[PDB]
């Protein structure tokens, strides 16, 4: 995250850290005790699915304080429409091997109904994006979780104000002055929207022209397009073999 | 009322019905109050709320 601030410990309790062989891979969002939403592109180079771990309740990567909860990832579900190495349909639904235990430091973000998300949440101007990604373009990643408030743009406006292929499965948010953006290492993390006292999942950190590149905004997966796809999968039984490609729609 | 305008007055989810009818609903872990619009948690850690802040204001 470029140009944000530290998220006070426990104030982003849905944030997930994904690790592969102990190394930071991407972020994610907890939506219930066994399900995490992340970005499909995070998994383009995985060779050994058994080395994927999700951590909840994380804050400062330099220390263990006892609020962290780690789980193996039992399933990584990607839409059939996602093509590795590209941007469209950049979403993954991850099933944890065992549920996390909800605590003051581990709480799911609400996955909203589509109508509500399209009719109401899509018009809330500002939303929060968070992660342990790079603090600057071509810079080191963060040791404490960072958070940034970004304003959403209608796609026609993003295209006009930019100087990009933004589909109906994406939306732009952020700033074009190169000061504030999500960045490498934040991919998969939440774009969370507040409405009447509760926070909801509206986007997934997906892609951008570099990070905080002047003239460009951050691009997020438009979660509202996938609500029914996600809900159906959460009602399904797990299948052998971590990776599952599931038809979309 | 209608869901497309001001969320139909609902705190959370809204469904339109045949006629001038509307029904608000709440996510799991919440229940709908008798006002027909507000949602109140029914569990300790409902989704989308931040415990350290809910207690800071409790
Ligand atoms: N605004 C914005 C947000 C996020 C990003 N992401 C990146 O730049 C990036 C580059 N490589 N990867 C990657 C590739 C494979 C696995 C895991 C990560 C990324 O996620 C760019 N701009
Ligand atoms: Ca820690
Ligand atoms: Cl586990
Ligand atoms: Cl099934
Ligand atoms: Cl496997």
């Amino acid at each position: 995250i470029v140009g944000g601030k530290v998220c006070p410990k426990g104030e982003c309790p849905w944030q997930v850290l994904l690790l592969v062989n102990g190394a930071q891979l991407c972020g994610g969002t907890l939506i219930n005790t066994i399900w995490v939403v992340s970005a499909a592109h995070c998994f383009d180079k995985i060779k050994n699915w058994r080395n994927l771990i999700a951590v909840l309740g994380e804050h400062d990567l330099s220390e263990h304080d006892g609020d962290e909860q780690s789980r193996r990832v039992a399933q990584v579900i990607i839409p059939s429409t996602y093509v590795p190495g590209t941007t469209n349909h950049d979403i993954a639904l991850l099933r944890l091997h065992q549920p996390v235990v909800l605590t003051d430091h581990v709480v799911p973000l609400c996955l909203p109904e589509r109508t509500f998300s399209e009719r109401t949440l899509a018009f809330v101007r500002f939303s929060l994006v968070s992660g342990w990604g790079q603090l600057l373009d071509r810079g080191a990643t963060a040791l404490e979780l960072m958070v940034l408030n970004v304003p959403r743009l209608m796609t026609q406006d993003c295209l006009q104000q930019s100087r990009p292929n933004i589909t109906e499965y994406m939306f732009c948010a952020g700033y074009s002055d190169g000061s504030k953006d999500s960045c490498k290492g934040d991919s998969g993390g939440p774009h969370a929207t507040h409405y009447r006292g509760t926070w909801y999942l509206t986007g997934i950190v997906s892609w951008g022209q570099g990070c905080a590149t002047v003239g460009h905004f951050g691009v997020y997966t438009r979660v509202s397009q996938y609500i029914e796809w996600l809900q159906k999968l959460m009602r399904s039984e797990p299948r052998p073999g971590v990776l599952l490609r599931a038809p979309f729609p | 009322l209608i869901c497309v305008n001001e969320n139909g007055g609902c705190e959370q989810y809204c469904s339109d019905h045949t006629g001038t009818k509307r029904s608000c609903r709440c996510h799991e872990g919440y229940s709908l109050l008798a006002d027909g619009v507000s949602c109140t948690p029914t569990v300790e850690y409902p989704c989308g709320k931040i415990p350290i802040l809910e207690k800071r204001n409790a």
